[PDB]
């Protein structure tokens, strides 16, 4: 797909167009669900090893959900980049082939035909 | 209280009661009992809550919905206007409804008022629920249970071009 657009500066988690684009807030609610993510992982990692499970290692939960929050900030960083890239790439073909896109008239319905098919 | 003109009722003539034997019929006791007993206390009680609603007097408005462009004015496939015209056409299918609801109750109001010569007397009352039945058909009938605005256009349609065709060829 976009390979060719990831051809000359490869290797790039997000590039100097991604600083553009608004970040994602604190209190978003992907954020929190990843999160939430992290202290479902931190609550399995209490269980399977005997532990009480909302009691024992809570700096073992605070660590798990602050790394869950870190990463899955990033990834949602780098996703809010790449669809920006799908839409300015799809915006720049539509305008620079516009015999590929013509307009199409917009008929209203005292001029289009339906045909009426009677349920009886 | 209702309309008098929306809702009519026939002029009512009540004989006087010329009775000829000496009997007293029951009926007029009875009568004067409820009048008595009954109808005085029912009286007082409704005119004490008129009173006690008198002091707080508070108004209810009929909503008045202004028009909107119909479906055919609207370009296909755009939803912004089409929406309207959908919502006006569901509003206009109820109250033909009910004017046909309203027709209906005409119709039989008259037919057990007028008694035993209900045939002759209420020819007016059938023919106008004839034709707000044959316009009821016309217009909403077997559209389906997903009917919209788009579907009664097309049958409205189809239905001028068999009335245009049928005028050509007696023509
Ligand atoms: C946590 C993830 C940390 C990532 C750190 C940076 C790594 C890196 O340099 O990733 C670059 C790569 C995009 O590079 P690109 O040249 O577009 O790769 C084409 C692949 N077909 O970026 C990516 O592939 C991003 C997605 C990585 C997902 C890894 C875990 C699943």
């Amino acid at each position: 797909m976009m390979t060719g657009r990831q051809a000359r500066a490869p290797l790039q988690f997000l590039p100097d167009e991604a600083r553009s684009l608004p970040p994602p807030k604190l209190t978003d609610p992907r954020l929190a669900y990843i999160g939430f993510l992290g202290y479902c992982s931190g609550l399995i990692d209490n269980a399977i090893r005997r532990r009480p499970v909302l009691s024992a290692g809570l700096h073992r939960q605070f660590l798990y959900i602050t790394s869950f929050v870190f990463v899955g900030y990033y990834l949602l960083k780098r996703q809010d980049y790449m669809y920006a890239v799908r839409d300015h790439d799809m915006f720049s073909y539509i305008k620079s082939h516009p015999e590929d896109f013509p307009e199409k008239d917009k008929k209203t319905y005292r001029e289009v035909f339906e045909e009426f098919h009677p349920v009886r | 209280s209702w309309d008098k003109d929306v809702y009519p009722e026939p002029p009512r003539r009540t004989p006087a009661p010329s009775p000829q034997t000496s009997l007293p019929n029951p009926i007029t006791y009875l009568t004067k009992a409820f009048d008595l007993l009954v109808d005085r206390p029912v009286t007082l009680v409704r005119e004490f809550i008129e009173r006690q609603h008198a002091k707080n007097k508070y108004y209810y408005y009929h909503r008045e919905f202004r028009r909107v462009p119909d479906i055919t004015e609207c370009h296909e496939k755009d939803v912004l206007c089409m929406f309207e015209a959908e919502m006006q056409w569901k509003r206009d299918y109820k109250v033909d409804q009910e004017i046909v609801n309203i027709i209906q109750e005409r119709l039989k109001a008259c037919q057990q008022r007028e008694g035993e010569s209900h045939r002759q007397n209420c020819a007016k009352e059938l023919q106008q629920f004839t034709q707000v039945v044959k316009a009821y058909q016309d217009r909403y009938h077997d559209l389906g249970a997903h009917y919209s605005a788009r579907k009664c256009l097309a049958k409205q349609k189809q239905r001028m071009l068999a009335e245009r065709k049928a005028t050509k060829e007696a023509a």
